[PDB]
């Protein structure tokens, strides 16, 4: 119902996140910039490195393909230039999932899962706040399922793994500080009307007067505080 | 069967076995049968790194792995790895046969491929296994493969005479009990075959140096 | 436009040379190409392709990007060899006592060359490594080509120093006489 | 200087953006880049059908230099060794399974880039990320396009109760011989048409072999839904007044280089109302909510075409 | 075995199709060859490369076997190899997965690397190494179909065939030094309504009704030498003579085939 | 008392328009072509006004180098004519000169063994080239202090920010770190009237302080409870009763 | 990168001091075992284990796949353990490391061994059909013992896991959705647990229970025991070590059983209170 | 394999075996091989087994094991060289030409045919014990023809129309290719030939290898006589001389040279030469060759 999540959960870790909504549970550890295996090394600029590391079974292909877009938007809000060669490693081990009780567990999916990205976006980012490491931006995301059954259309919201299936389509979206789209995917039968619909329903974590924005800093704030009451 | 507990499978041993190698071994222990051939310390075109591989004839490869990892570190604190730095060692054991206590005869053969190659030992690493038997005792030193699914197998290394054990394997269960009187066996089996062993050592010596 | 192995001609009346593969006193051609002739010393023959996708010979002068800047040494992929552009790229190193043959000891390499510059050098030497060598010793030898720390382009002052236009910072770096 | 050519592979970027931005010129100073086709212009799909005799269905589509042959590939699956197998109910007298397609994982598809595609992509080498992130997208589509239908895969055995005593099993693979444009877009419309070439054989049961068999001389086609068909672009940005932002379609292997953001839209206008099946955006600010939308304007267009090359 | 890397079928295993229950000879045996099309450029990108079709029987009946090759410039070697003065040579041959039987790409058949070394054998006394020092050039074919215990192996060489006269294409097309074209070919003998005697140029498997002996050559016309010769019989010694010709038909053969690459490498390109 | 995240620029009205000297800029703030400063990292903004300069504070466990900055390195490897060191591990290697060290000649230099720990100054610091740490400034002609340590030692780590206060000159009061000197015997509130017990401490920004006694004891002690200390923010008294609780279990 | 992160030598030098003096860096004599915390995630067959630093979870998953041609009775049971790159920035992802196989083999003997599972019960339908229980090992932190704190995380996830209820109807085996019918436990017999013994000088002549990173690359060899309460011990793993001494070896072996003991209690408890929470009877 | 040689010495060996006498390094004759020590029955727990010996050292044991499966491959080959991985590309070529040979008699898979749904199989494992000094396929084919002699197959008491049945005696059971005292088949030999120029040479020697001109595997099989044997030749393959692979010569002080100078060894651009290749199969194929010198000590070999 209302996000809830923790910094430092890693001790070893130069930063380490928890975060838990939607019954959906991630921990993620964050390597500040590290010197790069010249084959994973790209010279000019820093080179993220995703893993996405599934609950159960073994990384799947849906698996390489979360850890893509994940890195291609983050690289973003990263500042990739103040580090040359180093490379930033960003690891994601999903703990728990919303369960179907509606069909017995399958080990390997080739389906892209819409439902993980928007924790693993929100999870992340409070990572690498955690690292320090430099950001132009802060970015946080969520997705929007629709259903059509009800008639007209009804919005469904961080979505669980039944309901994606049982929906008609599935929108995922991200927004940056700065008001603008980083990522966007959707599958499914619907209209650019209802995307649309979708993208300004969306927009509301993204600007407020859930409250995203609020509790990314909030997060930060209570910790940065707790951090800093030496200054007494 | 017909083996009395502290009596051992009859044992062949061979050294320099192949006409030109650094270092070779065979060991016969009843009818498991093992070859071993050791490249002398050599560079590959700080510590020693050996290499340990098994091949076994064609009459799982995690268990060999398995194997192979034990030999190597067993081998190693006997072998004086930290004399020859850049220097790398290979072992390469081959079984023609088994009949159980496969791991012994492989750390057997390849101390004694070792001593052969010249390589500084700091002792015979020498291996028996040995089984509980189930409160009646009749512990047992040399396990038939027959035996070992029958009875618990317990498979121990010393550093040679000594008391002390640098490798013990056990992949069936035995009570707590038990234990102290299966390793103690063992260990009593392990300075027989090391007899076995420097005996094998001393008579070709003994003709080298006539020769 | 002889095929690989057309029979160019007899070794006596020609000399061997680059595309010619000579066999048996009777020159062939070794590459699917158009005829050339030089013409003391009989002429020589050669075929030539059409990328040509040459291997870097040593005295060839070279054009280059600066993958890194260290202390002993500079990494420069050579992009590209003169009049062909390479397709396939091999890696080049300039040593700090190469870049500047005058005041060697002075020579540091982190005044002389920057990392994203273009650098126009000789090949010392063939690699004795993976690694090919190179040197711009010669006054003309020097980065014609650069894009300042801040990013922007930058326009040549003089020949030890580079001035970035909007910022007005100069950065020292060897450039090239021509 | 400006030695022809060799100015290319240095300072790539400018070189683009000269093209893109002429300068005053006695030319039509349209916006031409590197590749010779204007921004709006697309790269022309050619494609040839039935190249393959030992597939059951064969597919080649050409986007200039990129190129993809797909060959379908039919397995019969007893019905026994799938597990979690439950006989269908033809018509019923609120509860949805996974999917007969999915939980028999009856269609198998792979996106296989040929090691000679690339200088980039070469053999001996795990898969690249590339090539198994396009894998699953084709994977993904295929299910959700529902472009293949799961009845029509079952094999029945029709009793003189009806049971089914087996699913077709269909494998989709796609070889790259050459890769100089956009991966997924020549790949799924190669899987679109490879799908409808497909014709599996007619299939009967035999009682006394208690083996599905299989009848020469008999032919049957699968019956594809819709003609879903997708174009990809990427954006070009003057940066190394806001940026110019340029977008480009159907990019070229280098423009992919140069570009951090691209798009991929999957519409179908068979219906006759503009249906978006799937979009996809990363690394760039530049595609707003407005380019979004009209993007579909330019697919609308790209699946006009393509319907005239698919037959 | 789910590879994390590529998508995955059923745990269950499938089922190939099963159907419910005489050739003649296709042509004159000198000029028996198949006719062939051969075109440089398949692929840009790649430094050179070339695409071989063959026609199953007659004239165009269909496109039977397919083959596309990829040659790689002369390209830096791995920095941790040793260095060599000579060019590396390097063949990788995958069969398609469309075949009779379906082949997994990641297998990399024990089949398909038999004709790897043989391709590697031919190609490699044809390169000149010693002009190219740390250099490695990368031969790579993909074969789309094949041609259609005994039987495999007659298969086998006709595609070899082809894989060593695509190659020379794609060599010629990147600038990679050539002593001289390499040439494909094929022969066997058969026999024929007790005509045992006659060889053809061409195998043409299946028309056959056996077949005793074969051999693949890859003759480099201007230069009287085989890279590459194997050849697979039960012969007689006393009947040694005919092998003599079943090669020197095979050379014959490879001639013919030199035809086909030296005119689309000198039609215009 | 501001505070800043990623992206949001730090107002006008807080920086001063009183270019009498230009503004040197501490972490976490980024300079924009136009005269506008980012934040670029999460944390609370700081003034320092009296100072030139504005930073904000965020404690990581991992340094990046800055030139001028102590730090406590490592020998890993001997070069023709440098010493290979890490500042941090997994860091790239860093290059310390051979004739760095003070009295240091072509004819006369030390010799440091492989693993040696080592005390440094950076010497530069360029996003293009790696790091180089000098043992004595040029000028002075002497090291003091810094340079290469051969006492019976232990290197534990710390957060950068703890590492920070320890290195500041008011580690007790303003710091607020004082277990150092608590351990030491010199305050008055332990009680325990030990006379205090002996402690070599030599604290470094690469965020890895290094503390020596004779004692084996002593290194421990003092060490639990400055790792302690880090990983939990501790209220003055409760470092006090960690101090206490330390010392009760030490025998 | 460098494949290993080595500890400086004048760290090295400390602990082997220390040790010798019976003083530890953890601050806990050589004896002890760090204080153990079990959580066990709301979804069935999760379980989370932390040692000091060192945190181990494992989820168990029970597909049902076609059984393997050789053995077409029994069912597969597989423990995965992958070492991550967030365990450490050295292990990379799809490359082996020795810690990582010796893990998954020596853990995977001590269930089978002890045979807690049946290979009888894990068969559903002979020919095409058996399960597939699996635990996937995740290392979120690597301090110490990887090993034991994974095998009580093993021994605890498999023993909450519930398999999907499965019942034949008309001779016909019928695997039920979980909305469909409530899940079933998991037929555990007897539950083994493991230990790691590590020696720190040559003749081993210091032996430690549990053993800090820092301790773990000094160390000269160790041995790992695998122990059920009862005492029957499914294995022993000093695959490599300096020599140490029969008698130490045995005396250690002593120690470890009232090690397991305490953990036995702990984990049964534990899985009580959760048990109440969820169903209150 | 893949042994490293000098240019000049290279030289010396190129030039030696090139005279019109052959002065070989070793002195050995064109025809003479090296000598050979060579055990039967070595390998216990096999339907057959051999082992041997070289004068290089390079020594190996294989084994053969049969069970009838029902009427897949009917010949299996398994290498296991120490250093190389399954996958290695070279060892499957080697045991494919080793198979190729043993398929193609035709003699020995009639041998194995028992009933029209049912197949003896012969499943070959071969292992080189000795490191891979040199070269192993000459080694590879004497061994696993000796094993293959050794072979004993289990007597089939059924009358060979109905499912099969064998007795547990297994001395009463048949040698495989058993020996002349019906015309006695001969297992397959696979040896190698070397050619430097117009001379031909046999048992090649690992630093004569690398000189090579031309190289071929020539594979035969003979029919006893019960002008010594007659011969049938199954396999030939072409060895890329390992020449190829090898440091170029700087001549003492023109790409290319405009003649071939004395001194200076450069890698054999070429390709086999037509009247080579006949003639080497000539040599080998001939009546009274150096084939049934080899092929008469290895059936005078003792057996187990």
């Amino acid at each position: 119902t209302a996000p809830e999540a923790a910094l430092g959960v890693l001790p070893r870790a130069d930063g380490s996140a928890r975060y838990s909504h939607a019954g959906y549970t991630v921990t993620a550890s964050v390597n500040g910039p590290i010197e790069a295996q010249r084959r994973d090394e790209h010279p000019y600029e820093a080179h993220v490195d995703v893993i996405v590391r599934p609950a159960a079974g073994v990384g799947g292909t849906r698996e390489r393909h979360l850890e893509s877009i994940l890195q291609s938007s983050f690289a973003q809000i990263i500042l990739v230039k103040s580090f040359p060669r180093s490379l930033i490693q960003i690891v994601l081990q999903v703990e728990e999932s919303p369960e179907n009780e509606y069909v017995n567990t399958k080990l390997v999916q080739a389906s892209l899962n819409f439902a993980v990205m928007p924790a693993l976006f929100q999870t992340a980012m409070l990572a690498l706040l955690s690292a320090g490491v430099p950001m132009r931006a802060t970015a946080t995301a969520t997705a929007i399922a629709l259903a059509s059954e009800n008639g007209a259309t009804k919005t469904l919201i961080d979505p669980s793994p039944r309901q994606v299936e049982l929906a008609q389509s599935v929108h995922v979206f991200a927004f940056t500080s700065q008001d603008e789209l980083l990522l966007a995917e959707s599958e499914g039968d619907f209209t650019i009307k209802e995307w649309d619909a979708a993208y300004e329903t969306a927009k509301n974590i993204c600007c407020r007067p859930p409250d995203l924005r609020h509790f990314i800093r909030s997060t930060m704030e209570a910790k940065v505080a707790t951090d800093l009451h030496w200054k007494s | 069967d017909g083996r009395r507990w502290n009596e051992l499978r009859r044992v062949h041993a061979q050294i320099r076995t192949q006409a030109a190698a650094d270092g070779s071994s065979y060991l016969e222990m009843g009818h498991t049968k093992v070859m071993c051939v050791v490249t002398g310390p050599s560079e590959p075109g700080k510590e020693a790194e050996v290499v340990v591989s098994i091949v076994i004839a064609g009459f799982n490869d995690k268990r060999i792995i398995e194997m192979q990892s034990t030999v190597a570190n067993a081998l190693s604190a006997s072998l004086h790895t930290h004399l020859f730095p850049h220097s790398q060692i290979t072992i390469s054991l081959h079984v023609l046969s088994q009949d159980g206590s496969l791991l012994a005869a492989l750390i057997n053969a390849a101390t004694l491929a070792c001593v052969d190659a010249g390589i500084p030992m700091t002792d015979y690493v020498v291996a028996c296994t040995a089984g509980s038997t189930s409160e009646n005792a009749d512990p047992l030193l040399d396990l038939n493969h027959q035996e070992e699914q029958e009875l618990p197998w317990l498979t121990v290394a010393t550093l040679g005479e000594s008391d002390k054990v640098a490798v013990l394997v056990c992949e069936s269960r035995v009570q707590v009990s038990r234990l102290e009187g299966m390793l103690a066996v063992g260990v009593d089996g392990c300075k027989q075959i090391r007899a076995i062993l420097d005996h094998v050592v001393r008579q070709k010596g003994r003709r080298m140096i006539r020769e | 436009l002889a095929l690989p192995g057309q029979l160019l001609g007899p070794i006596s009346k020609y000399q061997p040379g680059p595309g010619t593969h000579v066999h048996e006193s009777n020159l062939y051609s070794s590459l699917l190409g158009t005829v050339h002739v030089t013409q003391a010393e009989l002429p020589t023959i050669s075929v030539s392709a059409a990328k040509r996708e040459i291997l870097p010979e040593v005295g060839n002068i070279v054009l280059c990007r600066v993958i890194r800047i260290t202390p002993r040494q500079a990494v420069v992929t050579i992009l590209v060899c003169g009049d062909t552009v390479l397709d396939a790229e091999w890696q080049g190193l300039i040593r700090v006592q190469d870049i500047r043959a005058t005041e060697k000891d002075r020579v540091k390499v982190y005044e002389s060359f920057r990392p994203g510059d273009i650098v126009r050098a000789e090949v010392i030497s063939l690699g004795d490594q993976a690694n090919y060598y190179l040197s711009t010793a010669r006054n003309e030898l020097g980065v014609i080509l650069a894009t300042s720390e801040a990013g922007n382009t930058m326009y040549p002052v003089s020949w030890r120093e580079y001035r970035d236009p909007i910022t007005g910072l100069t950065e020292l770096r060897k450039v090239a006489k021509p | 200087t400006f030695p022809r050519g060799i100015f290319a592979k240095l300072s790539p970027h400018p070189y683009l953006l000269r093209t893109l931005c002429p300068d005053p010129s006695n030319s039509s100073s349209t916006p031409q880049r590197t590749n010779g086709r204007r921004p709006n212009e697309a790269r022309p799909f050619r494609v040839n059908l039935g190249s393959l005799s030992h597939a059951h269905g064969s597919a080649l589509v050409r986007a200039g230099d990129t190129t993809v042959l797909c060959g379908v590939r039919g397995e019969v699956l007893p019905v026994e060794r799938i597990p979690l197998f439950r006989q269908p109910d033809v018509n019923g007298s609120a509860t949805v399974g996974r999917g007969e397609l999915k939980e028999y994982d009856l269609l198998v598809p792979n996106i296989e880039l040929a090691t000679g595609s690339a200088p980039q992509f070469l053999p001996g080498v795990p898969p690249t990320a590339l090539a198994q992130t396009l894998s699953t997208r084709v994977y993904s589509l295929l299910h959700s396009t529902r472009l293949v239908s799961a009845e029509e895969l079952r094999i029945w055995y029709r009793p003189v109760q009806d049971r089914v005593v087996a699913y077709w099993v269909l494998y989709i693979d796609l070889v790259f011989l050459s890769f100089d444009g956009n991966p997924f877009d020549v790949a799924w419309a190669a899987v679109v048409a490879a799908l409808r070439d497909t014709k599996l054989p007619v299939a009967r049961w035999d009682p006394d072999r208690e083996m599905v068999v299989c009848s020469k001389t008999e032919t049957m086609k699968l019956t594809i839904k819709g003609l879903p068909i997708a174009c990809s672009a990427a954006v070009f940005l003057e940066k190394e007044e806001k940026n110019r932002h340029w977008i480009l379609l159907d990019p070229d292997r280098l423009e992919e280089s140069l570009c951090k953001e691209v798009i991929t839209m999957v519409v179908d206008f068979s219906d006759g109302e503009t249906r978006i099946r799937a979009i996809e955006k990363q690394g760039g600010t530049v595609f707003g909510r407005e380019l979004i939308r009209s993007f579909a304007l330019v697919a609308e267009d790209r699946w006009k075409v393509v319907k005239e090359v698919m037959k | 075995m789910t590879d994390r890397r590529r998508i995955n079928g059923p745990a269950g295993a499938t089922i190939p199709p099963v159907y419910e229950d005489a050739l003649k000879i296709r042509s004159r045996p000198s000029n028996i060859i198949r006719k062939i099309y051969l075109k440089t450029g398949v692929t840009p990108s790649a430094s050179g490369s070339a695409y071989l079709e063959l026609e199953t029987s007659a004239n165009s009946g269909v496109s039977g076997l397919k083959l596309s090759c990829t040659v790689h410039g002369p390209r830096s070697l791995p920095r941790s190899s040793p260095f060599s003065p000579h060019m590396v040579v390097s063949t990788h041959v995958k069969y398609a997965p469309f075949a009779t039987k379906q082949r997994r790409g990641y297998l990399r058949d024990p089949t398909e690397r038999d004709l790897g070394i043989h391709l590697e054998a031919a190609l490699r006394g044809a390169i000149i190494a010693d002009r190219w020092p740390k250099s490695g050039v990368d031969i790579i074919i993909s074969i789309i179909e094949g041609d259609q215990q005994g039987d495999e192996v007659w298969d086998m060489m006709n595609t070899l065939s082809g894989c060593i006269t695509v190659a020379s294409a794609a060599l010629a097309d990147a600038g990679i030094d050539c002593v001289d074209t390499v040439a494909g070919g094929v022969a066997a003998l058969v026999q024929d309504s007790d005509g045992s005697p006659e060889i053809v140029v061409d195998p043409i498997p299946s028309e056959h009704r056996k077949i005793l002996a074969a051999c693949c050559v890859a003759y480099l016309p201007m230069r009287d030498e085989v890279t590459n010769l194997w050849f697979r019989g039960d012969l007689p010694a006393s009947d040694m003579d005919l092998y003599t010709e079943l090669v020197e038909k095979g050379i014959q053969a490879s001639r013919s085939a030199n035809r086909v690459l030296v005119d689309c490498l000198t039609e215009t390109v | 008392r501001p505070f800043v995240l990623p992206g949001e620029t730090i107002d006008p009205s807080l920086v001063p328009t009183h270019p009498k000297h230009p503004l040197r800029l501490g972490p976490g703030l980024r300079h924009v072509p136009p005269s506008d400063i980012i934040p670029t990292v999460a944390g609370q903004l700081i003034t320092n006004l009296n100072k030139n300069s504005m930073w904000v504070e965020y404690n990581s466990q991992r340094y990046v180098p800055t030139q001028n900055d102590l730090v406590l390195a490592q020998v890993l490897r001997s070069t023709q004519d440098s010493y290979l060191c890490l500042i941090t591990p997994h860091t790239p290697p860093a290059t310390l000169p051979h004739l760095a060290f003070e009295s240091a000649t072509k004819k006369t230099r030390p010799q440091l063994q492989p693993g040696q720990l080592v005390y440094a100054r950076v010497s530069l610091a360029n996003r293009h080239m790696d790091p180089e740490l000098e043992c004595v400034n040029p000028s002075t002609g002497k090291a003091d202090g810094l340079g290469p340590i051969t006492g019976p030692g232990c290197v534990f780590e710390v957060s950068l920010g703890f590492a920070r206060r320890l290195l500041m000159a008011k580690s007790r009061e303003e710091g607020k770190v004082g277990v150092l000197e608590m351990l030491a015997g010199e305050d008055p509130s332990i009680g325990e009237a030990g006379a205090g017990l002996a402690f070599e401490t030599a604290v470094g920004r690469n965020g890895r302080v290094w503390v020596g006694s004779e004692d084996v004891k002593t290194v421990i002690i003092v060490g639990r409870a400055l790792q302690e200390t880090d990983r939990g923010n501790l209220t003055i008294e409760g470092q006090r009763k960690l101090v206490r609780r330390l010392l009760r279990e030490m025998r | 990168m460098p494949r290993e992160v080595e500890p400086s030598l004048s760290e090295r030098q400390f602990v082997l001091q220390a040790l010798q003096e019976g003083l530890r860096l953890d601050g806990r004599q050589l004896d002890q075992y760090r204080p153990l915390s079990l959580t066990f995630g709301d979804q069935y067959g999760v379980a989370d284990v932390t040692f000091g630093k060192t945190r181990v979870l494992a989820k168990a998953s029970a597909e049902v796949t076609v059984p393997y041609a050789d053995r077409p009775l029994d069912g597969i049971f597989t423990i995965a353990t992958e070492l991550s790159p967030m365990t450490s920035p050295t292990f990379e992802v799809n490359r082996p490391t020795e810690t990582e196989v010796l893990l998954s083999r020596l853990l995977e003997k001590t269930i089978r061994r002890s045979g807690a599972l049946d290979t009888e019960s894990l068969c559903l339908v002979a020919g095409q059909k058996c399960w597939s229980i699996r635990v996937d090992v995740h290392v979120m932190s690597h301090d110490g013992n990887l090993v034991d704190a994974a095998c009580i995380a093993v021994v605890a996830a498999l023993r909450h896991f519930r398999k999907p209820d499965t019942s034949i109807e008309s001779g016909v085996l019928t695997i039920y959705t979980p909305a469909e019918r409530e899940p079933v436990p998991l037929s555990w017999l007897h539950t083994p647990f493991c230990v790691t013994w590590s020696f720190f000088g040559d003749e081993g002549e210091i032996a430690v229970l549990d053993a800090t990173w820092l301790e773990e690359q000094v160390r000269v060899g160790s041995c790992t025991i695998s122990m059920n309460k009862h005492g029957e011990i499914c294995q022993i793993a000093k695959l490599g070590g300096t020599p140490v001494e029969a008698v130490s070896l045995l005396q250690c072996t002593s120690i470890a059983l009232t090690k397991v003991k305490e953990f036995s209690d702990l984990v049964d408890k534990k899985l009580a209170e959760d048990f109440k929470r969820r169903n209150p009877g | 394999q893949h042994v490293l040689l000098s240019p000049a010495e290279l030289a010396y060996l190129h030039a030696s075996l090139s005279l019109t006498p052959p002065i070989r390094p070793d002195g050995r004759s064109p025809t003479q091989f090296r000598p050979l020590i060579a055990e039967t029955g070595i390998l216990p727990g096999a339907n057959g087994s051999a082992r041997v010996c070289f004068a290089d050292g390079t020594e190996a044991i294989v084994g053969v094991k049969a069970e009838v499966e029902k009427t897949a491959s009917w010949v299996e080959i398994t290498v296991e060289i120490p250093g190389v991985r399954d996958d290695d590309s070279g060892m499957v070529f080697l045991a494919q030409l080793l198979g190729e040979a043993l398929l193609a008699d035709g003699e020995f898979v009639k041998k194995l045919w028992i009933n029209r749904r049912y197949h003896w199989k012969l499943y070959i494992d071969i292992l080189l014990i000795s490191p891979p000094l040199s070269y192993p396929l000459p080694l590879l084919s004497l061994t696993t023809h000796l094993a293959l002699l050794s072979t004993r197959l289990p007597r089939l008491k059924s009358e060979g129309d109905e499912d099969p049945y064998f007795d547990d005696d297994w001395a009463v059971a048949p040698y495989l290719f058993p020996r002349s005292s019906q015309p006695t088949t001969r297992p397959p030999i696979t040896l190698l030939v070397m050619a430097v120029g117009n001379n031909i040479l046999f048992d090649p020697s690992k630093e004569e290898l690398a000189v090579a001109d031309v190289a071929l595997a020539v594979s035969v099989t003979a029919t006893d006589v019960d002008r010594g044997r007659k011969l049938r030749l199954l396999s030939i393959r072409t060895i890329d001389p390992p020449s190829r692979l090898t440091p170029p010569g700087v001549p003492n002080s023109i790409s290319e040279p405009i003649e071939p100078i004395e001194g200076v060894w450069r890698a054999p651009r070429g390709g086999a030469k037509r009247l080579v290749l006949g003639a080497l199969v000539q040599k080998v194929l001939e009546k009274g060759g150096v084939v049934d010198e080899v092929l008469d000590a290895l059936e005078g070999v003792e057996l187990t």
